């Protein structure tokens, strides 16, 4: 589970200095660098979101994404909506949003 | 076959978006590589990268190709003199990734929150944003130039500058009177240095306030600017966003009227957030408020009625604050003290700016900060259209993705150092990839004191910045062209003369940027992506497809080694303007002679470039006869084009108020093909045709079937120089044998 090549380790403690015990308590892997590369990193089993109810539209796809285990950040949005729009032959566009709340979006024409 | 260039599939658990290139099955995006995080103030989406070669993610002082060695790139608009590892004035959350074989794709995250982008050597990337949503565009190319165009299809094609905006601009902090400012123009003119645009910094203002001029050194400010116009020049001056809040009520209309109309960013109690900038206490306009836009339009139009300036230099629009947050500090809340602080200089979102929880019309400053400069540029573009009725010219410090649709950029407070001269090339290329082709650095450098040698080399390279301005700090030694030794003045004059000769070509390149999402200054890898030796080249640049510039970027050098892609490259020194003549490259590094008086410029075989005769302004140069430089392939072929309009009207392409001509060389003939001919362009005189790569002396040269008045052939350089009397807008045939 923690046998991840050093260059493929994604940081499980981007937010603060962490001890081995705190890292393992987050459900992460603790392997010091031999000399930067994160010492605390996600195993492949680290809880993410699950895709549910993938559906086809004329534009592309829609789905629900569900997180069941909280992260170490406050205010996880546990239910997300995925929208995939096949806009042109060379432009693919997808959004991930909170279906229960309008969130800030950049004004664009 | 009708089908997208991409295919998409999804991982169920853990969730991921997988995007393949359909043609070769290459994995471009794969977000399964790391968990998806989506919390109120923390979004993280990761992907594999197709290669170790990735560019974008402005604004930072770095090589064009970003390091994948555990690099944290922070997007949080910040007033800081360019230095590596630091969040600078702008934020552009777009990358272009190269693929083995020379295809490419691009990714845009449409998110304006403070963010870190983390690159690792697997290779992989993580977007880490502090708010908003994940709004992701993938552009399939496959050519790097197509990726850029596809990105600009979403964020906006570059605006078309006025022709005069491509001339030389001269500024400093410290021209403390109209008398001194006039002497700059006099001194440039006496020494035969072209100058289209005279600038002032905050020297003009009354007590360092916008929309004022002092009645000491600048009492006759209106007359100075009218006189510049009488001589065929334009005038630019600095505008700050911050508005003096401390003056007696009714004594300072920009503040008094801004207060009446509620144009300012407000705090918790709904009063204007007060910071400290140049005039002392200041309020900050909210350029997301439609009423602030109307107010800004009015302040610019009213000031333009006093002093007819030709554009706006918008500085300190991060927005920059001399104190942290406000005079009243900032409240303790989750926006001021978020759970994840990206790698910003100073360790807080408040450093050198305003409170994150401050109120704007559309949202909090937390969400809108990275758009502050862009919103001011949009407001200023609109203000200048309404005030002047011709194309706006806005040069902005702070930028965001899509900035180039409205304005240009300069790279800020660069040191007068050989390292910053060198660093300016990748940075100008990067802004072109991001759709801000009107970009340059302060020629000879801003901070500290330039040397004469540095200022020669910087003027040489800077003459190939699409935006060319020499600007200088208050305590610096003078660095105007005329302030140097005679030999240095000659080298600087030659650089400006060559730029002015090339302006019809540079203007045509801006036309292609505006109508087709093309780059103006472009890295070799955009033009020759299938040659992997080009991928790391960022100390050379192209103008468009055909003009390769190889500058000296180090002290004490009399040669330079540059990469030459496969083909023939003619030394532009063989073209007459008022050492091998050809480099025959297999795709290789070539050491070129480069004495102090020289910058290497080569013209690609197969291209024709239009040139125009000399002038100390574009008002003068645009009246001169034109010339063609025709760079033949071994097979005798070349192609080029000219776009011409009145240089400053709005809606030219929509109204059809332009001339467009194609030039073709084939079988010892040169012709024009008339795409569009109108009154703007009709009387353009062609008086000289210079043909490069003519293997044998011709016996005769004809223009429209009659032996020409005069021609010269040089057997040593293989150049045929032809005198003609032709019109760009009427079909001609030039032939030799
Ligand atoms: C994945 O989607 C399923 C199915 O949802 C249904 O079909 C879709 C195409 C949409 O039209 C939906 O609006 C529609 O509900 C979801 O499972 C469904 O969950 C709902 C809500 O919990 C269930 O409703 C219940 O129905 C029973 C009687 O049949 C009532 O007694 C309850 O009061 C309640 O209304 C529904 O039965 C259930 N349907 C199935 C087939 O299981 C599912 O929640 C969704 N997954 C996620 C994570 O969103
Ligand atoms: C929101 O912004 C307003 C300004 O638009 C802030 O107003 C300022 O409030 C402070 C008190 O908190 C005032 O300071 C006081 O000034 C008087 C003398 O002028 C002095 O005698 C007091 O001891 C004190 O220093 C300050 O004058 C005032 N500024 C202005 C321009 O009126 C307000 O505090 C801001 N609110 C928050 C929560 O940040
Ligand atoms: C930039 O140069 C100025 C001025 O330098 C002096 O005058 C020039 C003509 C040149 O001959 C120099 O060698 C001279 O020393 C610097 O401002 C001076 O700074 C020194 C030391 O800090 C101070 O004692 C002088 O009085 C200043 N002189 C003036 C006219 O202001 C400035 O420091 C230089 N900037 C940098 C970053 O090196
Ligand atoms: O418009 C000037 C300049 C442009 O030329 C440049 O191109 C552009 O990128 C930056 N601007 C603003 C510079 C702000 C520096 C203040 O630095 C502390 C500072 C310096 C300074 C220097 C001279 C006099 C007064 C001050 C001052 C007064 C109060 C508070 C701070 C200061
Ligand atoms: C997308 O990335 C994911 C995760 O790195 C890859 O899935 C893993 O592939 C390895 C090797 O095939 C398997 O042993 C793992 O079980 C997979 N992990 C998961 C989480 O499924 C996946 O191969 C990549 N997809 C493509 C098309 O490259
Ligand atoms: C314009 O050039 C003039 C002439 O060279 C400059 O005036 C001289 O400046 C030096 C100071 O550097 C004085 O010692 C001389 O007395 C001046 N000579 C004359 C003939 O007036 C002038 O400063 C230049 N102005 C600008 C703004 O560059
Ligand atoms: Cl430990
Ligand atoms: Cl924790
Ligand atoms: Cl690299
Ligand atoms: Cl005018
Ligand atoms: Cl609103
Ligand atoms: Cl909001
Ligand atoms: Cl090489
Ligand atoms: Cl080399
Ligand atoms: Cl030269
Ligand atoms: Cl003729």
């Amino acid at each position: 589970q923690c046998d991840v090549p050093p260059n493929s380790r994604f940081d499980c403690a981007p937010d603060k200095a962490i001890t081995q015990e705190q890292c393992e308590a987050r459900g992460c892997c603790y392997i010091p660098a031999k000399q930067g590369q994160p010492w605390c990193f996600f195993p492949p089993s680290y809880p993410s979101y699950k895709l549910e109810n993938l559906s086809s539209s004329e534009m592309g796809y829609t789905a629900t994404l569900t997180r069941t285990t909280p992260t170490f950040f406050p205010k996880d949005i546990l239910t997300l909506r995925l929208d995939v729009m096949m806009e042109t032959e060379n432009r693919l566009h997808f959004t991930i949003k909170d279906p229960a709340n309008r969130r800030y979006e950049v004004p664009l024409e | 076959a009708p089908s997208p260039l991409y295919s998409v599939e999804f991982s169920e658990e853990p969730f991921g978006v997988i995007v393949h290139r359909q043609l070769d099955g290459r994995v471009l995006l794969n977000t399964t590589v790391a968990p998806l995080f989506f919390a109120d103030q923390f979004l993280q989406l990761s992907t594999s990268l197709p290669s170790q070669y990735i560019t974008g993610l402005a604004e930072h002082l770095s090589p064009l190709m970003l390091s994948t060695s555990w690099t944290r790139i922070t997007l949080w608009n910040r007033d800081l003199a360019p230095t590596p590892g630091a969040n600078l004035y702008g934020s552009h959350p777009f990358y272009l990734a190269l693929e083995d074989g020379g295809s490419a794709h691009g990714v845009f995250l449409l998110n304006s929150n403070a963010m870190d982008v983390v690159l690792q050597p697997s290779p992989a990337l993580s977007w880490r944003s502090t708010g908003g949503i994940l709004d992701v565009y993938i552009f399939l190319g496959p050519e790097p130039k197509s990726v850029v165009q596809q990105y600009l299809d979403v964020v906006g094609y570059p605006f078309m500058p006025p022709y005069w905006g491509l001339g030389f601009h001269l500024c400093r902090w410290g021209y403390s009177s109209t008398a001194i400012t006039r002497q700059v123009v006099e001194n440039m003119t006496r020494a035969h240095f072209p100058l289209d645009v005279q600038w002032n910094d905050l020297d003009y203002m009354d007590s360092r306030r916008d929309f004022t001029f002092n009645k000491d050194g600048f009492r006759d400010f209106p007359a100075m600017v009218q006189e510049l116009h009488q001589g065929g020049r334009r005038y630019m001056m600095i505008v700050d966003p911050a508005i003096s809040s401390s003056g007696p009520a009714g004594s300072y209309r920009p503040y008094d009227e801004g207060l009446r109309r509620g144009v300012f960013i407000t705090n918790e109690t709904g009063q204007p957030l007060i910071g400290k900038v140049w005039p002392g206490s200041t309020a900050f306009p909210d350029f997301t408020n439609p009423t602030a836009l109307a107010w800004w339009e009015d302040m610019v139009a009213e000031f333009h009625d006093q002093v007819p300036f030709d554009g706006m230099w918008i500085d300190m629009n991060e927005p920059s604050n001399f104190i942290r947050g406000s005079e009243d500090g900032c409240p303790n809340n989750e926006l001021e003290n978020p759970p994840y602080v990206p790698g910003v200089v100073g360790g807080t979102l408040q450093a050198a700016t305003i409170c994150a929880s401050s109120h704007q019309f559309l949202s909090t400053h937390y969400n809108l900060h990275n758009l502050y400069g862009l919103t001011e540029a949009i407001a200023s573009h609109r203000a200048l259209v309404k005030a002047r009725g011709t194309r706006p010219f806005v040069i902005s410090r702070s930028t965001f993705a899509g900035h180039g649709r409205y304005a240009g950029h300069w790279t800020g407070d660069v040191w007068s150092s050989w390292e910053q001269l060198a660093s300016s090339v990748p940075e100008i290329l990067q802004f072109n990839l991001l759709g801000v082709p009107l970009v340059g650095a302060d020629v000879c450098g801003f901070l500290g004191n330039t040397s004469e040698e540095l200022c020669v080399r910087w003027t040489q390279l800077g003459a190939f910045y699409p935006f060319m301005r020499n600007h200088n700090s208050l305590l610096s030694l003078p660095q105007e062209p005329y302030s140097f030794s005679e030999p240095a003045q000659q080298a600087m004059r030659k650089a400006l003369t060559l730029r002015y000769a090339l302006l019809p070509h540079l203007y045509t390149l801006f036309h292609q940027a505006h109508v087709a999402g093309e780059t103006v200054a472009r890295p070799l890898f955009l033009e020759f992506p299938k040659d992997s030796s080009t991928w790391t080249v960022d100390h050379q640049l192209l103008w468009g497809e055909a003009l390769l510039i190889t500058p000296v970027l180090q002290a004490g050098k009399a040669e330079v080694t540059g990469y030459f892609p496969l083909g023939t490259w003619y030394d532009l020194q063989t073209v007459p303007i008022e050492r091998e003549p050809a480099i025959h490259s297999e795709g290789q590094w070539v050491t070129l002679p480069a004495p102090l008086d020289t910058i290497n410029v080569h013209l690609r075989a197969g291209y024709i470039i239009p040139l125009q005769g000399p002038g100390l302004t574009t008002t003068e140069s645009r009246q001169q006869p034109m010339a063609l430089a025709v760079a033949l392939t071994k097979g005798g072929e070349a192609r080029g084009e000219l776009f011409w309009d009145d240089g400053e009207s709005l809606e030219v392409l929509e109204r059809g108020a332009y001339t467009q001509v194609i030039f073709l060389a084939r079988n010892n003939t040169i012709v024009n093909e008339l795409v569009r001919v109108t009154s703007e362009g009709a009387g353009l005189q062609l008086q000289k045709v210079t043909v490069l790569g003519v293997a044998t002396a011709p016996q005769q040269v004809l223009s429209n079937g009659v032996p020409v008045s005069n021609f010269t052939y040089s057997p040593d350089t293989k150049v045929l120089d032809i005198c003609v009397s032709l019109l760009m807008g009427e079909q001609f045939l030039v032939s030799w044998c």
